[PDB]
């Protein structure tokens, strides 16, 4: 149903991409989001992506500015591009609708800040 | 039993009607009804205090927050009486409603009669938005389409 | 103003390929006005038919009864452009296609009609010959 | 949400469960009671609306199962016959100040408002 790929191992100040495949289902939802989890804590709320035509993100107060969420309608395909990490943001990376009840976790990605 | 009404119009093509149903007095409201021309997807979906049109859904005013609360999910707790929380548009746009809210009511101090029944742009967070926004609007975006909550019956 | 303009058309032998495309410009450009953008066919002689629509805030397509999986319309948004592919063609789609959009809060059954069509385009002949 | 009877019963035997809403800001949307087996997912049994005749059964406990409303003491009654040794669950009352009716009216995600959970547990 939903199915995460692009993290890794990454020096602070850095870069990655993470992709999300989301069904047909949940995409046709056009609310999707990418949470991050820290053992410990709750997956919070990253950043959203929502609205017509190629849709409108928005992004949490940690991450405003770094991140950028983006879409690909015929591809059913969410992408998020972290720029300048911090070890702050080490934590598992999912990615699930929001705005209504969350589908079924994925397996996410792991994504590490250390030198 | 206390009937209501809404019929949203704005400037673009996005228009319905909503209407309201109540069989006792502070019990269990019924909210059903069909909005069109909107996106595919999630919309916002919520009931602001000022029930003018002057300039425009603008003129609305913030989500009815008779209690002064936070803003969040409509099964959360802690929201604003007006939030209803998103609605789904298929393929064709057609965002078929339909939601039980002992939350509002046509009476009492929680009447929405009178009040702006609005629909957003893009969907609301829910109050876990993570930032300020998300605490107030819910980060729904702008407003497409309002009407006045009158009764009809 | 939104105005519309359509190309691709030519003359096809029976059983050919075509692609209709029409590329809108100016009007309102923001994304949430959403418009039902329908193909329609007229015959020297006989009325404005309607072929196929589809819906510019989602993916809805529908097609009427004159045309099977013939067919097939699609939209690239960030384009703001319509194609409709035109394969297994008969000699009485030999016609004149206009490109049109509607209100997209149109009701079921007034999507595919072209009293209830705001803008039209210029229009392109499709002639097949058998 | 205060939950009374259960306990033990037999393959075949019967038990009547009852949950009143206590303490709730807000008037009931949905209220009814989910099942959790041993080792199994909190899976719906039985949920009823307001009116007191929007009912909504699963289909392990469906035609076996019995949902009712008092209103009087706004309270739910769930009666469960000829149990099965499936039946075997901690039982959790569930409640609702809203509800999307084009979502499940059996899914433990549609509902905030929980009890203590009471055991009914079958033999053979
Ligand atoms: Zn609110």
């Amino acid at each position: 149903q939903l199915q995460e790929s692009g993290g890794g191992l990454v020096q602070p100040g850095g870069s990655l991409r993470l992709s999300c495949r989301a069904s047909e289902t949940l995409f046709s939802l056009y609310a999707m989001g990418w949470y991050r989890q820290a053992p410990g804590k709750q997956p919070e709320l990253i950043a959203t992506i929502s609205g017509g035509g190629e849709g409108t993100g928005n992004y949490a107060d940690p991450v405003k500015g770094r991140f950028t969420i983006s879409r690909n309608n015929a591809d059913n395909m969410v992408f998020l591009q972290m720029n300048n990490l911090k070890p702050e943001d080490t934590a598992v990376y999912y990615c699930n609708v929001y705005g209504t009840n969350l589908a079924p976790w994925g397996q996410g990605t792991q994504v590490t800040v250390s030198s | 039993a206390t009937k209501a009404v809404c019929v949203l119009k704005g400037d673009g093509p996005v228009q319905g009607i909503i209407n309201f149903e109540q069989k006792e007095s502070n019990g269990p409201v019924k909210v059903w009804g069909s909005i069109k021309g909107l996106t595919e997807g999630l919309h916002g979906f919520h009931v602001h205090e000022f029930g003018d049109n002057t300039a425009g859904c603008t003129s609305a005013g913030p989500h009815f927050n008779p209690l002064s609360r936070k803003h969040g999910g409509p099964k959360d707790e802690e929201r604003h009486v007006g939030d209803l929380g998103n609605v789904t548009a298929d393929k064709d746009g057609v965002a078929d409603v339909s939601i039980e809210d002992s939350v509002i009511s046509l009476s009492g101090d929680h009447c929405i009669i009178g009040r702006t029944l609005v629909v957003h742009e893009k969907a609301d967070d829910l109050g876990k938005g993570g930032n300020e926004e998300s605490t107030k609007t819910g980060n729904a975006g702008s407003r497409l389409a309002c009407g006045v909550i009158g009764i009809a019956q | 103003q939104v105005q519309l303009q359509e190309s691709g058309g030519g003359s096809v032998q029976a059983g050919g390929s075509l692609r209709l495309a029409c590329v809108a410009s100016g009007g309102d450009t923001r994304p949430y006005i959403t418009y039902w953008m329908g193909w329609y066919r007229q015959a020297p002689g006989k009325e404005r038919e309607g072929v196929a629509t589809i819906y510019t805030g989602g993916s809805g397509t529908y097609y009427s009864d004159s045309v099977e999986g013939r067919f097939t319309i699609s939209q690239d948004k960030a384009q703001r452009t319509v194609y409709l592919q035109m394969n297994d063609l008969k000699p009485e789609d030999t016609a004149m296609y206009y490109c049109a959009a509607g209100n997209g809060a149109l009701p079921p059954g007034r999507r595919l009609s072209p009293q209830n069509m705001d803008t039209w385009g210029p229009g392109t002949q499709v002639t097949v010959s058998s | 949400l205060q939950e009374s009877g259960g306990g033990l019963v037999q393959a075949g035997g019967s038990l009547r469960l009852s949950c009143a809403a206590s303490g709730l800001p807000y008037r009931t949307v949905f209220m009814g009671w989910f099942r959790q087996g041993p080792g199994k997912e909190r899976e719906g049994v039985a949920v009823i609306n307001a009116d007191g005749v929007s009912t909504y059964y699963a289909d392990s406990v469906k035609g076996r199962f019995t949902i009712s409303q008092d209103n009087a003491k706004n309270t739910v009654y769930l009666q469960m016959n000829s149990l099965k040794p499936e039946d075997t669950a901690i039982y959790h009352c569930a409640a609702n100040h809203f509800f999307d009716y084009s979502r499940d009216p059996l899914a433990t995600a549609e509902y905030n408002y929980w009890g203590q959970g009471t055991q009914v547990t079958v033999s053979s």
